[PDB]
């Protein structure tokens, strides 16, 4: 049936509904089924330093025994700085997101280094540095964690604070590669009713979907919420788990499939 | 003991999804960057014709460049068609797909390029564009580019093709930039409520001016994607955007000069 | 005898027959003497889609098993339409060159997205890339096809049309690298004395010499003549082979040195 | 089933081997991307002997400036041949030495612009020259670069050495530019039956005009390479070129006037 | 048998370590490349503080385009520290800090060139400050840069602390390039005897003038890097660095123009 | 039409054996921004059209 869809795609424009779903027919191929995706907190984990990145290499070093690893990283407050001072010059979302790609490249920098005599490299094209990824001596990359939206960045329906940043930059690259398990490694033991940090009655939350989890209306959440809307048009990957790095073994339990921290279901 | 190192910033101690706490800070409307600027998005359906549309509008713009500081951005147009139709017999993703037609766009962006370079035109690659655009124009006048954005390997889901395309870039540009006109040449007079060029070719009617929300409400087809619609919605600056016929020579020139000769979009901004 | 090279080298001209006559007289070194180039159609074979790609797909990471691989790919159909475009506006050879590298670049990347999984990657340095082809566990490499004459290409008697494109560039790093065997994958059993889609009398030639070719007089051929010219003045490479990648066990067959299709020796 | 995906193209279906099928398309005369260039190819040996040279060069060529637009390209000169004594003693080839000497080639450059810099002029490299040049001489007045062609691992064989050198990367960029005129600046006062720094100086006589065929048809040394003489047959735009001697002052301002001062050398092309 | 192939030259069979052999050769004083240049260091403690002070320098910077050719190089400030912090917690060497703290100049310079996109001003990385700088300033007025020097992973040891920081690099740069004078921005009047900021703020006295050996055989800190010190007794063409405040406007202008409003450094140069 | 206006009356005279100009805005100077806009061909003052056809 793929004569109705070459007809199509040279005459109809690709709004053309007809289109669409002619292509929403269509086959699908996972590039990484086997790969594992993993993003590291800046301000949950590496601004903390050794105590939270040495055990986590540790982990990392013996998880990629058994499964291929994408770790992304987060930015941190270096990014919060830049975002303050750009914002008081009332400057644009694309400006703030070239700023904050650069810090999430700096924390990648930064644990590449610890996991070079490891092997581990970083790596620019996380999706397709294939041969680190065959290797069973590698089996693992370190990557940022900021998409290449740099200046052409959604902004948000108020203010200029990037909206899509580190969190969607590694879900996006496990559906694209069509991943088969997507993990959050921050600094809590999952998602909460409310910032724990600063509300101390707020409740734990083992399990939920999106739909739910907007209708809780949540002023702030371990997670970007365009990522949930992202999660809930994905194809490939239809959860995501959140976890604590700062506990020995969350990371490597959630590898293995088990349930740990928080689980976000698109369904 | 493993306490977070902070910064000190209005920002630290957030995660940036609070809007309570960012709104004093980053609530507030930015600024135009080059608000002298003019954005031009020349679709590839356009730079498919060939000479007989393209010469013609070489022209134009040669006549355009002492007049504005110009952005002309490029689409892909059918090669980009062709790719997708492989990439989804092969069951690629959209993600996979997106680069491919960016770079057709680049190409008709070269080619444009190479038909005006005796003017002091060239392209620039997007980095070029984001970092450099104000000094690449305080040389010459007119620069060409590429429309697509870079959403490459990480373009959203939910549709097998890439929904950000050369309109919605060229938008995102020009808002961010807070340039002071993004005009869109196609093939047609401008929009109408359905595609004359297709089966309802009879039914279809011009639409002189129209908003952003009434046509994303809509379902049929259009010449420009459906992203632009709720990029447009989020603006900040633009406030209107022309779609004009270029194979109609004058119209783009008019254009530019805020002459309603095709379609007006009016966006979610509200005026002083 | 180094010394009156020597001695020549820093007096005489380059174009000093003395001087080239020395040259010759030199060794040969060759970098990747064990490696086997093949160059995938984009006309021929990609712009088919599914049914010829997933085949070769498998036959490539059958191969790589035993041997070591380059894989050059053509750029289709979309580079004839940009060509068409731009001989319309009377542009030189060099930007059609241009653009035909960016269309041989997609096809390698669409090719790599399906080799990803299987430890193949995509490069632009393709001979210096010593790190895949020694692993037997990749020992294969994906490049484009189209040469780095981006503009300084050398034009053709008459008319706008790069003479020097996808094959010219796969043949060129064989010859190059010193690699052992070159193939051409295309959609046809090999070369007859006319393009059979049009003629359906054209008779099949299962080897032939480049005079011969020559000789033949022939209005079109499955490769660039200008090729044939290169064939004619290399050192390493003295023959290639031309097959099917439609029929399936053609490419195992032919880097095993049989004689599947036609091949053109340069003696 | 397996079936071609074409897109509708006048060359759609075509190997573009049968000329027959592409002159209705491509069998046509191109036109010039900057006929208002003039390139300057300055020779390796130049550079070579330093500032006793180069010093009455850059200011003939500070002199230049206001006169012309202008794209000086260098070359190598004797590294390189010190580069290829060694790549052929570990027996290298000329794909493996070909971009050795072009860097030699690029570093001779970045001299010469630094020779400059306080005129406006650096150093482009061979992308830029390519796509973004006629911004960079909107900007300024001239523009340095490597004359030695991106043949690197693909240099044609039959040789090891590299047959396309400065001089022929210089008339190739010349003639597809469709540039106005293009340059030569060596050692010699021009083109002569010999080598005059060689054995038989003393039958070296001098050749004020010639075509490149007779030189083609020829044997023996030259002071530029032997494939320019090939590619000028497939010429589209240029002419003429004039060999000069840059050691004497005046006569590179006079060629790029067009006065006879070396020698001539007619193309295949016919004009008018 | 095996003996060297040379390359015939003044330097040739040379080790560069004997003095007596190399000064007949590289002995001499060199050039300036841009004499016609004017380096301003802005400082990251300044950038730090946000707009109450990035505005009035915008608007003086908006000012002296017209009226000199600006390379303005930023700092990196606290984030610099931050990253310092940790890096140090993991045990990092200096030479893996460097570059994340050079990342920081960066981003503030991004910063300061979009506040300044309007009058045609944008930042240029390192390789393009290295050899087009002055087609990037023949185009426009300004450029903004980093400051902080490339010797990221190659940084000196013995500290921790990189000691080649952004005041090291912009000297160098301007040393280099023969620049007309550089100035440094900081948030302070100048240099004093102590901190004024610290603890001993109470015996701090304004110095100014003074000496790059005054300063180096001292003891204390110093708005600026001790490195700074031991490159300026190795200087060639810049004779005095003037230090000002950039939250007093004016006096950025004046310094500019030679005015003495902050603090003067003499470097080893010898004038005529 | 008769009565005062801030514009003369020969220039009506004169746009009636126009040959370009098509439209002239009258805007005030006093509200910034106006004057940008009617540049970029905004209608933010007084239009008023000439004896132009255009094509
Ligand atoms: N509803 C919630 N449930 C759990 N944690 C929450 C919630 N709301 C806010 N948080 C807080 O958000 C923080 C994580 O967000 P943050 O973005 O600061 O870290 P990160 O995303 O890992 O770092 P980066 O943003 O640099 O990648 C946690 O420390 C957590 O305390
Ligand atoms: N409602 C509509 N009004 C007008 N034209 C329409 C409409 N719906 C579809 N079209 C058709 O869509 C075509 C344009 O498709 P598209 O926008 O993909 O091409 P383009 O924008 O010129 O190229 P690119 O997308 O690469 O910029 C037009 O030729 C037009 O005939
Ligand atoms: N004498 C001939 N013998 C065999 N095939 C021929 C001959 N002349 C023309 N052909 C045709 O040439 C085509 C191959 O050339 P073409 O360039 O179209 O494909 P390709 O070179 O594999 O793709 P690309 O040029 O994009 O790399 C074949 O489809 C074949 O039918
Ligand atoms: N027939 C000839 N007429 C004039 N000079 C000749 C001839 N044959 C050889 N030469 C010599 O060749 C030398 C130039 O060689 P070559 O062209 O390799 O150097 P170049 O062109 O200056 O440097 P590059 O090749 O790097 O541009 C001249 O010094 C000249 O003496
Ligand atoms: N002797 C001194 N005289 C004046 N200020 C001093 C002295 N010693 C320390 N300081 C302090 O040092 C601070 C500047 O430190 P530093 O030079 O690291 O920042 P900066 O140079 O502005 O930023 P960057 O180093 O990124 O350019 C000033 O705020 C000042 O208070
Ligand atoms: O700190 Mo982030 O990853 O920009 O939200
Ligand atoms: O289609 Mo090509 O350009 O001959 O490889
Ligand atoms: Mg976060
Ligand atoms: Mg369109
Ligand atoms: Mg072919
Ligand atoms: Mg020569
Ligand atoms: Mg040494
Ligand atoms: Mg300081
Ligand atoms: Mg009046």
């Amino acid at each position: 049936s793929t004569a109705e869809l070459e007809e199509l795609l040279m005459q109809r424009s690709l709004t053309d509904p007809q289109l669409q779903a002619a292509a929403a027919a269509a086959a699908d191929f996972r590039i990484l089924p086997d790969a594992t995706v993993i993003k590291i907190g800046g301000q949950s984990v590496i601004d903390r330093g050794r105590a939270a990145v040495y055990p986590l290499v540790d982990e990392i070093v013996a998880a990629r025994k058994n499964h291929k690893l994408l770790i992304g990283t987060g930015a941190g407050t270096r990014a919060r700085h830049l975002y303050s001072i750009a914002a008081g010059l009332g400057l644009p979302a694309g400006v703030l997101a070239q700023l904050g790609s650069s810090v999430a490249d700096q924390n990648a920098a930064m644990l590449g280094q610890l996991l070079a005599k490891h092997g581990i490299p970083v790596v620019g094209g996380a999706g397709l540095s294939a041969v680190p990824l065959s290797l069973a001596e590698v089996n693992a990359v370190v990557f940022s964690g900021m998409p290449p939206y740099k200046l052409w960045m959604r902004p948000a329906a108020e203010g200029v604070i990037p909206p899509y940043r580190t969190d969607a930059g590694c879900f996006l690259l496990a559906e694209q590669f069509g991943c088969k398990q997507m993990i959050f490694v921050k600094d809590e033991d999952g998602l909460y009713t409310a910032n724990p940090k600063t509300s101390k009655d707020a409740t734990f939350i083992p399990r939920i979907s999106v739909d739910e989890m907007k209708a809780k209306g949540l002023h702030d959440s371990i997670l970007e919420f365009p990522v949930l809307d992202l999660l809930q048009s994905a194809q490939h990957v239809r959860e995501v788990q959140v976890v604590n790095g700062l506990v020995p073994g969350n990371l490597t339990r959630a590898l293995a499939g088990e349930h740990v921290g928080t689980i976000i279901t698109a369904s | 003991t493993n306490s977070i190192k902070h910064v000190i910033s209005p920002l630290a101690r957030q995660t940036l999804q609070d809007r309570d706490l960012t709104r004093p800070v980053a609530g507030k409307r930015p600024i135009r960057l080059l608000p002298w600027l003019q954005v031009v998005k020349i679709g590839g359906r356009v730079m498919d014709r060939g000479a007989d549309a393209i010469l013609p509008l070489v022209e134009e713009l040669r006549k355009l460049l002492p007049e504005h500081r110009l952005l002309i951005l490029t689409g892909a147009g059918v090669r980009a068609r062709h790719v997708f139709s492989v990439g989804l017999d092969l069951g690629l993703p959209v993600g996979s797909l997106a680069p491919l037609a960016a770079s057709e766009a680049g190409q008709n962006g070269h080619i444009l390029a190479a038909m005006l370079a005796s003017e002091g035109v060239s392209y620039v690659e997007h980095p070029t564009v984001a970092d450099q655009l104000a000094i690449h124009l305080s040389a010459t006048r007119a620069v060409v580019g590429s429309a697509f954005p870079p959403y490459h390997h990480h373009e959203f889901p939910g549709s097998r093709i890439p929904p950000h395309r050369a309109d919605t870039g060229a938008f995102l540009l020009a808002d961010a930039f807070g340039a002071a006109g993004l005009t869109i040449v196609e093939n047609v007079d401008g929009i109408y409520t359905a595609d004359p060029n297709g089966p309802d070719r009879g039914q279809a009617r011009f639409l002189p001016e129209t908003s952003a929300t009434d046509l994303a409400k809509s379902e049929g087809p259009l010449p420009v994607d459906r992203a632009l619609l709720d990029v447009m919605a989020t603006a900040r600056h633009i406030e209107r955007v022309q779609v004009v016929n270029g194979l109609v020579p004058g119209r783009l020139t008019a254009a530019l000069r805020g002459e309603h000769v095709g379609t007006l979009i009016r966006t979610g901004v509200r005026p002083a």
